[PDB]
């Protein structure tokens, strides 16, 4: 009620991952986030197994579960023990608690205005249709403009540059799951 | 071989102001004309700081010191602050002049003077009071801002802007940038190849709230944006030195409100300067995930920034070796 001397000045001024996993451009600012600021481990496992619903578990183990992977993991002790679709669904559960970290931390810093891309995000979220196939265009016409982002200044990520490429190469793959490519 | 330089912090902060003393030491300072063109904005502050004290008292209920200002009060909430000019926080001369008088009554009325001090209630910069004492000098026709009202003169930064100087042969280019919510969606776009970033504190805004919501807490929110961006990799390799500013301001607050009373998590005494600054240092610290350089400045004191400085520049330039 109380007016504020500069509230004029500034007048015209992501709940769960099965959520955001079809979104490019949204997930993309996600996997930006979580690549600058904790593990990406978690996130990109997840991402995986659920594109996994044969040769692509092999992949997945490279880049996992096997204990040398640039990638590793936390595995259940029972699944690191031994179905196919068990395990992968097991791993996956194990990771919840990390990836719901990562998520709230990203909810909270995107209200502060501290996540990557909110411009973009705006001007997606912004237009509206009922043309779903058209919207879903403008959505990786975004994704690939930040995941072209992502590739070129990402030597940020990780001084490993095995990891940091190990990084890249695993949003590539999802990505161009979701139909972005650069 | 450029140094840049990132001023990165919450609204209201001191970036503005750190820049400003980086111009006044290390550049051409400010001549009657510079300084000349900040009289708009401080008769914006005015103006508009009096218009917030007088809102104030009414809401909050606080009897006039004189019921006849009950008239100026009014005369003041008339000024139309969305009008093109004021709209940009300028307001001319003559108009200034025709208001002074209800507003310097306004001033001296006790029942104004109490809703200041309750300031923490709503939102309202420390400066305008600063303004507000020098009435008689604003209130000259020939008025010309001192060096120490254009430090003190408060217009919110919008956007990045860069300004390049230069402290022997060494090329520094300083990105300000804005710190709200809104304007940190831009903070991204200015951050490759930085040497290092300055992060400015307002150390004595713990018993305030946000602008851009009424309920964070403003420590809180500086403690979190300070988070994301001293675990951003892409800073990893550049120094980052926190300016626990406006100490000014809480060398006069920790002995009338007590941090204990915002932050359960402190211990000691809160009516001691040197506990406080011990408490937000360790919190800051707290938020790195795993060389947290420090300096309790006072924005607005030219020698204290010119010091102050004169070692951060030390420390940007013996980091960046590594
Ligand atoms: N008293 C006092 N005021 C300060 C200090 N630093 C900044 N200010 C004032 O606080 C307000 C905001 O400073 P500003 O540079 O605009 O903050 P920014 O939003 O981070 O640029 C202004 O009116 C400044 O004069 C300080 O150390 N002491
Ligand atoms: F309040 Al600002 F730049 F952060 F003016
Ligand atoms: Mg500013």
């Amino acid at each position: 009620s109380i007016i504020g001397a500069e509230d004029e000045d500034f007048e015209n001024e992501f709940q769960s991952l099965e959520q955001v996993k079809r979104r490019p451009a949204h997930l993309m600012a996600l996997l930006q986030h979580v690549a600058l600021q904790f593990e990406p481990g978690p996130l990109l496992c997840c991402l995986h197994a659920d594109m996994l619903g044969k040769k692509a578990f092999l992949d997945f183990y490279h880049s996992f579960l096997e204990k040398t992977a640039v990638l590793r993991v936390p595995v259940p002790p029972n699944v690191a023990f031994e179905v196919q679709r068990r395990f992968v669904q097991e791993v996956v559960q194990s990771q919840q608690v990390a990836v719901g970290r990562q998520l709230e931390d990203f909810r909270s810093k995107r209200l502060m205005g501290m996540t990557p891309w909110e411009q973009e995000l705006a001007q997606l979220e912004a237009w509206v249709g009922r043309d779903r196939a058209s919207y879903e265009a403008r959505e990786r016409h975004v994704a690939e403009r930040l995941l072209m982002h992502l590739e070129e200044m990402q030597h940020t990520i990780s001084t490993d540059e095995e990891k940091s490429a190990a990084v890249v190469n695993a949003i590539g793959l999802y990505m161009r799951h979701l139909g972005v490519r650069t | 071989r450029l140094v840049k330089i990132l001023l990165l912090g919450a609204g209201e902060s001191g970036k503005s102001t750190f820049l400003k003393q980086m111009r006044i030491i290390h550049g051409q300072d400010f001549d009657q004309r510079a300084r000349e063109e900040f009289r708009p904005t401080i008769y914006s502050n005015v103006i508009k700081g009096m218009r917030v004290l007088v809102d104030a008292r009414e809401k909050l209920h606080i009897p006039w010191g004189d019921n006849k200002n009950q008239l100026h009060g009014d005369k003041l909430m008339a000024f139309d602050t969305r009008a093109p000019m004021a709209a940009q926080g300028m307001v001319e001369t003559r108009v200034f002049l025709q208001y002074l008088p209800a507003i310097r009554a306004l001033w001296e009325d006790s029942g104004i003077q109490n809703a200041y001090d309750r300031r923490r209630e709503f939102q309202l910069g420390e400066s305008v009071k600063y303004f507000l004492d020098n009435l008689d000098k604003l209130g000259v026709p020939d008025y010309i801002p001192s060096q120490q009202d254009i430090l003190l003169a408060r217009r919110p930064t919008k956007g990045i802007h860069e300004y390049d100087f230069e402290i022997k042969n060494v090329p520094f280019k300083m990105v300000d940038v804005g710190g709200q919510r809104s304007e940190r969606k831009r903070w991204f776009e200015c951050f490759d190849s930085v040497t290092s970033i300055l992060f400015l504190v307002s150390s004595s805004e713990f018993d305030q709230v946000l602008m851009e919501d009424r309920q964070t807490n403003r420590l809180t929110e500086s403690l979190n944006i300070f988070e994301t961006i001293v675990n951003n990799r892409v800073f990893s390799n550049v120094s980052i030195i926190l300016f626990l500013n406006k100490t000014d301001l809480l060398e006069e607050k920790v002995q009338v409100v007590s941090i204990k009373d915002y932050f359960l998590e402190f211990e000691g005494d809160p009516h001691c300067l040197r506990d406080v600054q011990k408490f937000l240092v360790e919190c800051f610290r707290g938020k790195r995930r795993d060389p947290l350089y420090h300096h309790f400045t006072t924005a607005i004191n030219t020698e204290n920034i010119r010091l102050v400085f004169r070692d951060v520049k030390d420390t940007i330039l013996h980091d960046n070796l590594k």
